[PDB]
RNA sequence: UUUGGAGAGUUUGAUCCUGGCUCAGGACGAACGCUGGCGGCGUGCUUAACACAUGCAAGUCGAACGGAAAGGCCCUUUCGGGGGUACUCGAGUGGCGAACGGGUGAGUAACACGUGGGUGAUCUGCCCUGCACUUUGGGAUAAGCCUGGGAAACUGGGUCUAAUACCGAAUACACCCUGCUGGUCGCAUGGCCUGGUAGGGGAAAGCUUUUGCGGUGUGGGAUGGGCCCGCGGCCUAUCAGCUUGUUGGUGGGGUGAUGGCCUACCAAGGCGACGACGGGUAGCCGGCCUGAGAGGGUGACCGGCCACACUGGGACUGAGAUACGGCCCAGACUCCUACGGGAGGCAGCAGUGGGGAAUAUUGCACAAUGGGCGCAAGCCUGAUGCAGCGACGCCGCGUGAGGGAUGACGGCCUUCGGGUUGUAAACCUCUUUCAGCACAGACGAAGCGCAAGUGACGGUAUGUGCAGAAGAAGGACCGGCCAACUACGUGCCAGCAGCCGCGGUAAUACGUAGGGUCCGAGCGUUGUCCGGAAUUACUGGGCGUAAAGAGCUCGUAGGUGGUUUGUCGCGUUGUUCGUGAAAACUCA
């Protein structure tokens, strides 16, 4: 069950842009609604809620999915925040988005769900597909000849591909080698607050 | 009256079978004395694994394996080894080794570059 | 035992079928069990559109 | 008593149980014959009576009427009795 | 040498202490209201151990026997049927199976269960492996035929027949007893050395001509068991003494086994405040939940034991019996009944009546495994393997996207400037996952038979084509705890509420509208169990005024103990070995 309503409204309500191309956000940075200008009492609960809402609604992940992501990260021997952010980035939708083959998380998720890609020579169609270290992702010809995919691959001038991701050729092959580090991910927001709240 | 039995474990769509030596009056999934082998029907290799020494010891002390267990004994080589008529021959076929992910990656990188 | 009557209206009378649950009311001293709204011979209250599942009224069309 | 198998098993059980009762009666007759022989206090009559009793008990053990250990213990009891008395 | 502890609200004009109450998380063998697309996976009488229609849930051997009622073949035919064949077999004798398998938890405070041993005091078909063998004679009967009661089941009388069915005798000195006679051990009697010696006794069935099975006594394996022991595991003095085979010993009986186990004769004792005898509850364990830990609750499914088959007694069988579809007797219930007499135990698989909140279809197969019978072919299997119903719980997928305006209708506010739903939408394109329509079509079966075949699942799963954004979303909350506000309608009325507490005309707390937050094929309410609860405090606490030093003495059981010498290894501590099933949790 995906989200159908507006993507700009969440950015307006939570006070920080998400897509980055949102003109309405900068047009009216104040909260939407009839009384967005009214002052709101500051509270740790409010802060934690805003951070977790930002993360979950920016990545489009579902709530139970995020919850067992967090539990797996906590059980992981490494630090909970790092494990959570790495497993969250491991999602194939975000992988392709940061590889630059996709312009938006929603369209990337739909493409993965319909399964225009090939995983190790076998077609897999799961938006929340787990991608591990040292994997291979291929592209089908029905996707290569697809118009929007051509537009993306010939207009991929978005933010630079991260270290763990890299494209090899026109086939748009994505590879992962090592375990991302929080610092070199440099993701917005912070994870210490979210882990604290989920510990609460 | 000890006989070797197959215990139904695993999953409905691909059953998994152990090879067990137990009394004839015990359960299909209950009391067991030892675990000695297994059977995998789903894999078309049809992986077979058995403890030759334990099987030989049980056959010597006087087990009465059923028809399927005896067939598996022929397939592995234990029954004909005990009987001594043809000798010891291995008809089992090993699963095809999976090509290494490292060499697959190397070939893919070479093709790309 | 006692029994509380929720809703703005009701049609209960002597010799009526009733289904009850547990819930405390501060104002009246000894009531702790509330009659379920809209079951058996008891029907849901009318003119209810929000908070509807609690009092058991059908959805508008 | 519902089906042919168990009704037949019944029939056979009662028949061969009549036979069993006859044989057990014979063994018990030998036993109390020895009992009253000892009570009277006979020696040679007791000798042949116990010879017959041992023969009967051994045959009963052979055909399964009584446990062979049971027969052996009974015979040992007869021997202890005749030697003490 | 490694793993891990959170608070908040609530008494007062204001402060602190103790202490009560409520909330934020997880779980269910769940129920209810609303809603409700698909695929995969587990699970489905916790109450009335209430009463049950119905159909099934245990049979097999002609290579044991007498035989041919029904089939086949060959002789014959009038198509009524007359002979043999054993291919085949009704019913009847004769072996084996039938204590296996499957359900339930009323009874138990007990060796019943786990744990670790003893059994010099034990038994053991079917299996394997050794030793010596496996002579002879005889009576009887089922069956078949005749016949009586009677609708009935079943039953009396006469005639008659075979077997591996029954019964004498042929030996047996590896077997069991009694009298005399040596070596080791200790666990005490006494065991073992198959110690030695004198006497006594101990049984068999054949068929088949084929991958052969049977009959007697003895040695060893392995399973199967039987008896006993130290430790462990609820509450309760508003239960203080209990017992006469009860305690200990001598002669007999007895079982397989040692044994007041029973009987006869002797002595009067044993257990008791380190809780007997009483009263209440309850099957136990590997586990599950919670909890860092100690600790607490619980016995779902699965796995191993204990006990039960309407209630209460008794006995035979067998190597094996609480003998759930074996037997005899006593009580309640039901049914047929020609009124002479008979028949019954679903807590086995389905199903019916009642209970309540609730728990299913009177479904398909031996295709794989287990079990039972037979030399095999072969036969049975409601065990087992599968399907149907239930969003009961777990996991997954679908109801779209790229660009699109300082942002087109309509709605609510408005300080009347104007803002909201809104990248939403109409739009140009896209591939369209699963449904929908067709084709192919599995493995599960190195399996069974000496036949020529063998898949219930299923023609499902799964691949190959066709059409079209075409078919698919709702429920709670928005005063603070506790992420989320405006307008309108009645105002101590009607109403909300887990706590604080909210309406007495201008309610962000009542009802209705827009807007927002949360969740999502689930959303809310109820119940139960743990946590925070250091709020039973051993690890973690107090007793002057908040709950708490009995009004003071004497004194039994126990606890506890000043300084030193020797000795014991009970407490304590080190090393090594056996065991701690499977399943369960963690790592890969
Ligand atoms: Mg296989
Ligand atoms: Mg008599
Ligand atoms: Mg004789
Ligand atoms: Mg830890
Ligand atoms: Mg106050
Ligand atoms: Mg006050
Ligand atoms: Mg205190
Ligand atoms: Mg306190
Ligand atoms: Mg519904
Ligand atoms: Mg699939
Ligand atoms: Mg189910
Ligand atoms: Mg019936
Ligand atoms: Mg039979
Ligand atoms: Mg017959
Ligand atoms: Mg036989
Ligand atoms: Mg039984
Ligand atoms: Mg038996
Ligand atoms: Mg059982
Ligand atoms: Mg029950
Ligand atoms: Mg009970
Ligand atoms: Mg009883
Ligand atoms: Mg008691
Ligand atoms: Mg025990
Ligand atoms: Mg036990
Ligand atoms: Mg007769
Ligand atoms: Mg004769
Ligand atoms: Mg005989
Ligand atoms: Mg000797
Ligand atoms: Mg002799
Ligand atoms: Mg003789
Ligand atoms: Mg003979
Ligand atoms: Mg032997
Ligand atoms: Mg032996
Ligand atoms: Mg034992
Ligand atoms: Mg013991
Ligand atoms: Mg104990
Ligand atoms: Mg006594
Ligand atoms: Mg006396
Ligand atoms: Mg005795
Ligand atoms: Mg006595
Ligand atoms: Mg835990
Ligand atoms: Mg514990
Ligand atoms: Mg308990
Ligand atoms: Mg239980
Ligand atoms: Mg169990
Ligand atoms: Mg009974
Ligand atoms: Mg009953
Ligand atoms: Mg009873
Ligand atoms: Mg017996
Ligand atoms: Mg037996
Ligand atoms: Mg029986
Ligand atoms: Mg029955
Ligand atoms: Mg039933
Ligand atoms: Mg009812
Ligand atoms: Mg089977
Ligand atoms: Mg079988
Ligand atoms: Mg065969
Ligand atoms: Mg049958
Ligand atoms: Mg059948
Ligand atoms: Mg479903
Ligand atoms: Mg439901
Ligand atoms: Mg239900
Ligand atoms: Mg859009
Ligand atoms: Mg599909
Ligand atoms: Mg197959
Ligand atoms: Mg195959
Ligand atoms: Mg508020
Ligand atoms: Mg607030
Ligand atoms: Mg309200
Ligand atoms: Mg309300
Ligand atoms: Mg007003
Ligand atoms: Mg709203
Ligand atoms: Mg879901
Ligand atoms: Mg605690
Ligand atoms: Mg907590
Ligand atoms: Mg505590
Ligand atoms: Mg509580
Ligand atoms: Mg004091
Ligand atoms: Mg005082
Ligand atoms: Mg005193
Ligand atoms: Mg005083
Ligand atoms: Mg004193
Ligand atoms: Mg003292
Ligand atoms: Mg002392
Ligand atoms: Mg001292
Ligand atoms: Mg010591
Ligand atoms: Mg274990
Ligand atoms: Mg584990």
């Amino acid at each position: 069950a995906r989200y159908t309503g507006p993507a700009t409204r969440k950015s307006r309500r939570l006070g920080v842009d998400l897509v980055g191309g949102d003109q309405s956000f900068e047009k009216r940075p104040y909260p939407p609604g009839q009384h967005g200008r009214a002052r709101i009492k500051e509270s740790e609960y409010r802060q934690q809620l805003q951070e977790k809402q930002k993360a979950r609604f920016s990545y489009g992940v579902m709530e139970k999915q995020f919850r067992r992501y967090y539990e797996e990260a906590n059980r992981q021997p490494g630090k909970t925040g790092d494990n959570l952010l790495r497993i969250l980035e491991s999602r194939l939708d975000n992988v392709v988005y940061r590889a630059g083959l996709a312009r938006t998380r929603r369209m990337a998720r739909q493409l993965v769900s319909h399964g225009h890609f090939l995983v190790n020579g076998v077609k897999v169609d799961i938006p929340s597909y787990r991608v591990s270290q040292y994997d291979i992702i291929d592209v089908k010809e029905k996707s290569l000849n697809t118009l929007p995919f051509q537009i993306a691959r010939e207009t991929a001038g978005e933010r630079p591909i991260p270290s763990w991701l890299q494209v090899v050729g026109e086939r748009q092959r994505i590879l992962v080698h090592q375990l991302p580090e929080r610092a070199q991910i440099d993701v917005p927001l912070t994870e210490q607050l979210i882990v604290e709240l989920y510990s609460k | 009256a000890v006989k070797i039995k197959l215990t139904r474990l695993g999953k409905i769509r691909n059953p998994q079978y152990r090879i067990i030596v137990a009394d004839a009056r015990t359960r299909r999934d209950g009391r067991a004395i030892e675990v000695i082998g297994r059977y995998h029907p789903k894999e078309e290799p049809s992986l077979i694994q058995i403890d030759s020494e334990r099987a030989q010891y049980w056959l010597g002390v006087g087990a009465q394996p059923t028809e399927p267990v005896l067939a598996l004994l022929k397939i592995t080589g234990d029954w004909q080894k005990f009987k001594g008529l043809p000798g010891a021959e291995g008809t089992l076929k090993v699963k095809e080794p999976k090509p290494s992910k490292l060499d697959l990656f190397n070939a893919a990188l070479a093709e790309a570059e | 035992v006692t029994a509380y009557i929720p809703g703005e209206g009701h049609n209960l009378q002597e010799h009526s079928m009733v289904l009850v649950r547990g819930g405390r009311v501060k104002d009246l001293p000894g009531v702790r069990y509330k009659i379920i709204r809209g079951s058996l011979d008891t029907q849901g209250v009318k003119n209810r559109k929000q908070a509807r599942s609690r009092y058991g009224a059908k959805k508008e069309k | 008593a519902n089906i042919k198998s168990q009704i037949k098993r019944i029939r056979t059980n009662e028949r061969r149980r009549l036979r069993n009762q006859s044989v057990k009666s014979s063994l018990r007759t030998a036993i109390r014959g020895f009992r009253e022989a000892v009570d009277a206090g006979d020696k040679d009559k007791a000798s042949e009576l116990l010879h017959a009793t041992s023969r009967k008990l051994d045959k009963a053990a052979s055909k399964g009427v009584i446990h062979p250990n049971q027969a052996a213990n009974k015979k040992s009891a007869l021997a202890l009795a005749l030697n003490k008395l």
